[PDB]
């Protein structure tokens, strides 16, 4: 297990995911062209995770990217890294999604899907061993929520023994493009609950106000929200893209992170938050990756419970500190992790630093405070779907009440089952 | 004499065989390449060291070794190191895909399409051997390899080999230098399917060779290098007699016989002093008297514990270097007065020492000082019981909440061998409590 | 205190010191690993079963 | 920030104990069956001693000796005095006591039996000292904590649990003025309040009375008995070297004859506090045997003898 196959859908997605392989190719020297130019071996050791080696020593991504319209793949392709990418890996429809799941799961994005996994099915054979896929995209459109989602079941079905992790921006009024997000989200979320491993719950609130209140922005653009995403990418995927002494892959680390298979909804966290000169201290990291400011879901870690946490801390440190530290913040906050999992926080340490800090840290909570999320999204729904409004968009391209009354149900079956470990 | 067979199932297992082998060769004048100068009988022997090295036309040592891994990284670490012209390549098995810390993956599914293969490679090294006495068992209690293939190998052994003796040298789980969250259950499945096949099994608890390390060695923070290497030192200890000229525990069945009067009670507590760092300039050499005390101390055992609420079966002292037995009659007369060691009544209050006179040797640029004289003190005590209500108190909690249990389940294994193998646990306290008090 | 038989030799010497006198076979194996791939493989039907399900409710809402 | 638990709801001495930690800002308390603690205060029976010092990153304290049940319980007490040399089969200051499993007046105990035909039988005290006026038998308690570092400290205030009812030698079965319990007299508060006279009332009387001193007549023996016992049972049940540390709080009970001399009759693990004295010792076993393993931002003497032979 080494390879992971990488997937971008819609807008979002694209954009997100475009970051991705900027900020990781600059940590594994792999300039605009696709030409390693780094220095350290590590940065080659585990390159075969993310990179195919082509002719004349190139490295091209594992990634396809996703659209049913042109324009935001067409900007990827401008874009400053865009030429790094396989030219066949681009599979997009022309008409666009409109906002709509209907038109991303059910009609536009059938029409392009088995295409899409063509492309898929020709990476993963080239694979020596396919450890599993991860996906970008938000659910609050139509392309990458409708049909992300679609592609996540026929994965599935193809590859029933595969990981399937995903990094899903969630929708908020504060940074919002349709009224309708609510509806995309929710018919998204009950997909996620039966066919992803993990989901990494990115939610555009949580990046506003960290922009907004903890980064001094008044006026945050995508691009900015977009620089905390691809930071906390690059920290989840470090203890794969590196070393040290770290024997685990995605189904080992799901493993250790899930309890219970539907409770797989993740609170990605990063320190220091960056849009510096003093590198931070050991205790200062661990305070602020724990801190509530920090944390990409707008939730309160105080009203939940940890089931697990994951923290991989990057730089050259104290891993005696380290030690000391993230055991300080556990005896001195028991309450907020459940005794029933013990020793339920772990940590590990990478010696290479991101881009222009001197050490970093990663948090993953697998909290039950997500519950906040999900009913926030729920009562938008709610308030809407009371009065069946807007909904004409959905059941002209074929779907049914009945089918919104389904997912309605089943997140706030997902909100109690939260709710359950929580009190216990 | 009559030859043994070492298997190490998992990373653990791999790592820790490395570190044995390469103390073992160290030992025995034994080189990289596998050339040992002192050995004159070339192509062959019944020598004491043959019990733990065959022999080919060319000259080369080639350890009796299995090495099992469901991945290759940690195998091709021994492929590409020092000690690759060592082993033969069909000695060394790799699958492609590990169990991801689950015990059901690695037993039942992983386990199932690489069991007939890795007999198969015993078999080979068994059909080498003129009287096979049986086996060495190297693997984790937490690791989904080290929990899963290690039980249903020690199931086919038991089938394959029925008269053979079958030793553990298990690594128990620690939270201070374990990601795995899952351990608990991996602990007391294998513990639970492993129990009737193994004849007597050596336990490590990680916390106490970490803290020996941190205590004893100065090291801030212990590497697996670190404490391996710790590790090896006493599974030389307790292999020494099986490798070397002696008259105490000369075949694996006299460890039964020594140490294991119940046959489900086969946990010896190990007690390893001294450990004494390179790094300390100035170091008073400790007397027999002192490293046999120290024996007693619980900061220098495998598996903390406390042995004075609890009561003995049987005790060995394994002495290393310069003792001789009236040293070590005093040293026993005057820890008897001192501190509590008490007996169960069935069994003798007695003794079994073996001492060999070469010093303890040390891997070269390691982090342990060369001493005069060591010892290893193989007790089994009722104390020892202490990490099973640990490891059983840990499951419960987990266990109440069906918490990581569907993973264990989609792998095909059932509900009902989660509590079943509880149960053996359960009963397991129980023996251990009837006896001690 | 009795120190009985003792044994020398050139590399050592042993002696006991008293202070104080007083499995399944290989059809069941290899049938309960199989047991667990039935259930491992009927896992996996109601899996592409439920998949199918949805492969058809598709099908449904485009026509 | 210490935090600690609290296993044993009867125990009205680490309930004060509890109170006061918590109403210092420095000690926050979890649930039941939290494993993150500093200090385990601990149930009567089966505590899981295996689980304790095993938490990395927190130091462990418990507020039991695992093993000192030997010197609590009656049938093992007996056993402890006539084997061990220290203590031995002539020991001075201990009743003739025997083990038969389930001047000539005895004892039976584990239901109280005292007579001359018939757990443990000990012999009987038939002339203990009476203080008058009231002709009254009585038995004293003191109050013994051995720390972390095993100094065993003796608190200063004990009491004398008296009986209130003339003392007769004929006449056995009347249980009232031969045991000198709390419970069992409750003439109760005659003499004193609630039958406790404390040790300034206690050293006057003997001033008075005797023309001698508490601390002569009857507390040096007192001291030896506490250290002769608790250092006999020391390598049996220290925690130094060890990965959890212990501290424990104990009740001695003892009786005085006509001629002065102490007797041991039990060693309480468990022991309840007298209604004035909580405040005072509740917080010294806070001073002395948590602040001093948990520092925050003498009523005890200690029992220490190095006679040189
Ligand atoms: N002493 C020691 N313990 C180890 C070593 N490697 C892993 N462990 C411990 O073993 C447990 C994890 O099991 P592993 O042996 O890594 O797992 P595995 O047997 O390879 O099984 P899978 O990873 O599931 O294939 C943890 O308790 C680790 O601390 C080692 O080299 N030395
Ligand atoms: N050998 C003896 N001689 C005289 N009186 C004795 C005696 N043994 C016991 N007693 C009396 O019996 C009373 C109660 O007995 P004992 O002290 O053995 O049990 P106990 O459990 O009530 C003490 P506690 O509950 O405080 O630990 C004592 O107060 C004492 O006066
Ligand atoms: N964080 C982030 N969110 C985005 C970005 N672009 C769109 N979104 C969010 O995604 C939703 C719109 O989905 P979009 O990806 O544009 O539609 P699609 O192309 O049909 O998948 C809204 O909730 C937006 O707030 C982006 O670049 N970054
Ligand atoms: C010991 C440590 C810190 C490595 C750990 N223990 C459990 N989890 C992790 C970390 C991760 N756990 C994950 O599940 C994880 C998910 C991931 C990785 C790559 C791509 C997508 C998701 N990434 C991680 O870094
Ligand atoms: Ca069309
Ligand atoms: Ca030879
Ligand atoms: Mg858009
Ligand atoms: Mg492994």
């Amino acid at each position: 297990m080494r390879e992971i196959v990488h997937i971008q859908a819609g807008q979002c997605g694209n954009q997100i995911g475009a970051k991705f392989w900027e900020v990781i190719s600059d940590e594994h020297g792999i300039d605009p062209t696709g030409s390693y130019h780094g220095d350290s071996d590590l940065q080659l050791e585990r390159i075969n995770v993310y990179y195919n080696e082509a002719t004349g020593n190139k490295y091209v991504p594992r990634a396809i990217l996703v659209d049913l319209e042109p324009g935001t793949m067409d900007s990827v392709r401008s874009g400053p890294f865009g030429q790094i990418f396989r030219p066949d890996n681009f599979v997009f429809g022309q008409s666009g999604a409109g906002n709509n799941w209907a038109k991303g799961h059910y009609t536009e994005g059938a029409e392009l899907v088995d295409s899409v996994l063509d492309v898929v099915r020709k990476e993963s054979e080239s694979c020596d061993c396919l450890q599993g896929f991860q996906l970008t995209h938000s659910l609050g459109g139509g392309t990458g929520s409708g049909m992300g989602t679609l592609l996540i079941s026929k994965i599935r079905e193809e590859y029933p023994d595969r990981i399937m992790n995903t990094f899903s921006v969630m929708p908020s009024p504060k940074v919002s493009d349709t009224v309708v997000e609510p509806y995309n989200a929710t018919l998204s979320v009950h997909q996620l609950v039966e066919n992803t491993d993990e989901t990494y719950c990115i939610d555009n609130e949580a990046l506003y106000d960290i922009c907004f209140r903890t980064l001094k922005l008044t006026t945050p653009t995508y691009g900015d929200l977009n620089h905390l995403v691809s930071a906390t990418m690059s920290g989840v995927t470090t203890c794969l893209r590196f070393p040290g002494q770290l024997n685990a892959d995605l189904r080992k680390l799901a493993v250790n992170m899930v309890p219970f298979p539907r409770l797989h909804f993740f609170m990605p966290g990063f320190a220091p938050l960056t849009s510096q000169y003093r590198a931070l201290t050991v205790p200062e990291l661990t305070q602020q990756m724990f801190d509530s400011k920090n944390m990409m879901a707008a939730c309160d870690p105080r009203h939940g419970r940890y089931l697990t946490v994951a923290a991989i801390f990057r730089g050259r440190m104290s891993m005696k500190e380290v030690d000391e530290q993230m055991l300080n913040v556990q005896n001195k906050n028991s309450s907020y992790f459940v005794e029933w999992i013990p020793n339920n926080v772990k940590t590990a340490v990478c010696d290479i630093p991101p881009r222009g800090l001197k050490m970093s840290a990663t948090f993953i909570g697998n909290s039950t405070a997500i519950q906040e999320l999900f009913k926030r999204i729920s009562e938008q729904f709610t308030a809407m779907f009371r009065r069946k409004a807007f909904l004409h968009w959905y059941t002209g391209e074929g779907m049914d009440e009945m089918e919104f009354t389904e997912a309605e149900s089943n997140m706030n079956d997902l909100v109690s089952e939260y709710q359950q470990y929580q009190d216990a | 004499m009559r030859e043994c067979i070492s298997i190490h199932v998992g990373q653990a297992g791999v790592q820790i065989g490395n570190a044995c082998w390469e103390l073992y060769c160290l030992e025995h004048g034994i080189q990289p390449d596998g050339q040992m100068p002192s050995d004159k009988t070339i192509g062959g022997g019944d020598d004491s060291f043959n019990t733990f090295f065959s022999e080919t036309g060319a000259g080369k040592h080639v350890p009796r070794a299995v090495f099992v891994d469901l991945e290759p990284t940690v195998i091709d670490e021994v492929r590409t190191g020092t000690y690759r012209q060592l082993f033969h390549p069909e000695q060394l098995i790799t699958g492609k895909e590990d169990a991801a810390n689950n015990y059901a993956r690695g037993h039942y599914t992983i386990g199932k399409e690489i069991i007939d293969l890795v007999l198969d490679r015993i078999r080979k090294l068994a059909d080498q051997c003129t009287g096979l006495q049986g086996f060495l068992v190297f693997h984790s209690f937490g690791g989904g390899t080290g929990s899963g293939f290690t039980s249903l190998l020690m199931e086919r052994l038991s089938v394959d080999y029925g008269k053979k003796s079958k030793l553990e040298f298990s690594i128990y789980p620690a939270p201070q230098v374990s990601t795995a969250v899952v351990e608990p259950y991996n602990s007391i499945l294998t513990t639970h399917t492993t129990l009737e096949h193994s004849d007597c099994a050596f336990m490590v608890d990680n916390e106490a060779i970490y803290d020996i390390c941190r205590r004893n060695l100065d090291i801030e923070r212990p590497t697996y290098t670190n404490l391996n290497r710790l590790i090896s030192q006493i599974v030389s200890s307790i292999t020494a007699s099986l490798r070397f000229d002696g008259a105490l525990n000369v075949d694996l069945t006299e460890f039964q016989t020594n140490l294991v009067p119940y046959p489900r009670i086969h946990f010896p507590l190990a007690t390893y002093a001294p450990v004494i760092s390179a790094e300390k300039a100035y170091h008073e050499q400790l007397s027999v008297a002192e490293i046999t005390n120290a024996c007693f101390e619980p900061a220098n055992q495998m598996v903390k514990c406390d042995p004075r609420h609890g009561k003995y079966m049987a005790c060995c002292l394994l002495y290393r270097g310069d003792v001789v037995p009236k040293d070590v009659n005093a040293a026993i007369a005057t820890i008897k007065t001192k501190r509590s060691i008490q007996f169960v009544d069935w069994c003798p209050t007695g003794f079994k020492v073996g001492i060999n006179y070469q010093p303890p040797t040390v891997v070269p640029g390691g982090d342990l000082a060369k001493v005069q004289r060591a010892v290893c003190m193989l007790s089994n005590t009722t104390a020892i019981a202490e990490a099973w209500a640990r490891l059983d108190h840990k499951f419960d909690l987990m266990y109440a909440k069906r918490a990581f249990v569907h993973w264990y389940v989609g792998e095909g294994m059932e509900e009902g061998e989660f509590s079943e193998a509880r149960e053996d646990m359960a009963a397991l306290e129980k023996d251990y409590e009837e006896v001690g008090v | 205190m009795e120190v009985i038989e003792l044994n020398k030799c050139t590399s050592g010497q042993s002696f006991e010191v008293i202070l104080k006198p007083p499995d399944p076979s290989l059809e069941e194996i290899q049938k309960k690993l199989e047991a667990a791939e039935e259930r491992r493989k009927y896992q996996e039907a109601e899996l592409l079963k439920h998949l199918a399900e949805k492969r058809e409710h598709e099908r449904e809402v485009i026509q | 920030m210490y935090t600690f638990v609290v296993r044993d709801e009867n125990s009205s001495v680490y309930a004060e104990v509890s109170r006061l930690l918590l109403a210092t800002g420095q000690w926050k308390r979890l649930r039941k069956d939290n494993p993150r603690f500093n200090l385990m205060l601990g149930e009567r029976n089966r505590l899981p001693f295996g689980r304790l010092g095993h938490e990395p990153g927190l130091v462990q304290l418990v507020n039991y000796y695992r093993g000192a049940d030997k010197l609590c319980r009656k049938a093992s007490l007996v056993k402890l005095i006539k084997t061990s040399p220290e203590l031995s089969e002539s020991c001075t200051w201990f009743p003739e006591s025997y083990v038969i499993y389930p001047g000539n007046v005895w004892i039976a105990k584990s239901g109280i039996l005292i007579s001359s035909e018939a757990h443990v039988i000990q012999k009987y005290l038939e002339k203990p000292l009476l203080l008058e006026p009231g002709h009254r038998k009585f038995d004293i308690r003191s109050w013994v904590l051995v720390d972390h570092l095993y100094n065993i400290y003796l608190y200063r205030e004990g009491v004398l649990r008296t009986s209130s009812e003339p003392y007769n030698s004929a006449n056995f079965q009347d249980k009232t003025c031969h045991l000198t319990n709390h419970c069992i007299q409750k003439n109760y508060g005659r003499y004193e309040e609630g039958n406790e006279m404390f040790f300034e009332e206690f050293n006057q009387y003997l001033m008075d009375a005797l023309n001698t001193t508490l601390e002569n007549s009857i507390l040096l023996q007192i001291k030896h008995i506490i250290r002769s016992c608790l250092m006999c049972i020391e390598p049996a049940i220290s925690t130094k070297h060890l990965h959890y540390q212990s501290f424990q709080l104990f009740g001695f009970d003892f009786m005085v004859d006509e001629e002065l001399k102490v007797w041991l009759i039990e060693v309480n693990g468990a022991p309840a506090c007298a209604q004035k004295l909580y405040a005072e010792l509740c917080q010294g076993i806070v001073d002395v045997a948590i602040s001093s393993v948990f520092p925050l931002a003498s009523i005890f003497i200690k029992l220490h003898h190095h006679h040189h032979h």
